[PDB]
């Protein structure tokens, strides 16, 4: 249960993005999604939730 | 989107496996089995992209 | 929860350079060799289906 | 799904499905004129014109 909880908070995601590769004709703006990202410091890993 | 597909499914395979090719950038994509989910019809019957 | 078909299929599928492509081996005649005997068999594949 | 009412559920309804294009990122116009191309990036040290 600490390993399962572990990959399961310290994740890297691959999201998609705002106005993607096949667009609504007349879409202005293109950005990329961040959803969760990389634990950095002990701190944060002491704040994973079980 | 037909031509490139085409291009790739009759010439680019013979070109990149030939005559000291270092890499070839074909330009578009070959077909594939494109499926476009909808959240609301998707939400309806209480499914998941997953 | 099954159905029970007999059906054809090959036992040996063959591909030459990425494309399906059947073998065929051949002679010369006890005549004429090789120069005559592909030359022959050269538009014996170019007179037929596209 | 098939629901416990006897109503069933396939990918036709739930999503749209189109053949075609498994990147949509570039495109190409050759002279204005929709146009797929090959561009081949050479070796290191081949033998160019041959």
């Amino acid at each position: 249960d600490v390993i399962t909880a572990i990959k399961a908070q310290n994740a890297q995601v691959a999201a998609g993005q705002l106005g993607g590769t096949p667009p609504v004709k007349g879409q202005q703006l293109n950005a990329s999604i961040i959803a969760q990202t990389r634990l950095t410091s002990t701190e944060e890993f002491g704040k994973i939730l079980l | 989107e037909d031509i490139s597909d085409y291009v790739a499914a009759n010439m680019k395979d013979a070109i990149s496996r030939t005559s000291g090719v270092g890499d070839v950038q074909l330009f578009g994509s070959q077909y594939a089995m494109r499926i476009w989910m909808n959240p609301n019809e998707l939400n309806k019957f209480q499914l998941t992209p997953v | 929860f099954s159905s029970s078909r007999w059906e054809y299929g090959s036992p040996r599928l063959e591909r030459y350079n990425g494309l399906p492509s059947m073998e065929i081996l051949g002679q010369a005649a006890p005549g004429k060799s090789t120069g005559e005997a592909m030359e022959l068999m050269e538009q014996l594949a170019s007179k037929l289906p596209t | 799904k098939v629901n416990q009412d006897g109503s069933r559920v396939l990918l036709r309804d739930v999503a749209k499905i189109e053949l075609g294009g498994e990147n949509y990122d570039i495109i190409a116009e050759f002279n204005g004129q929709p146009a797929s191309g090959l561009g081949i990036k050479l070796a290191t040290g081949a033998n160019a014109l041959d």
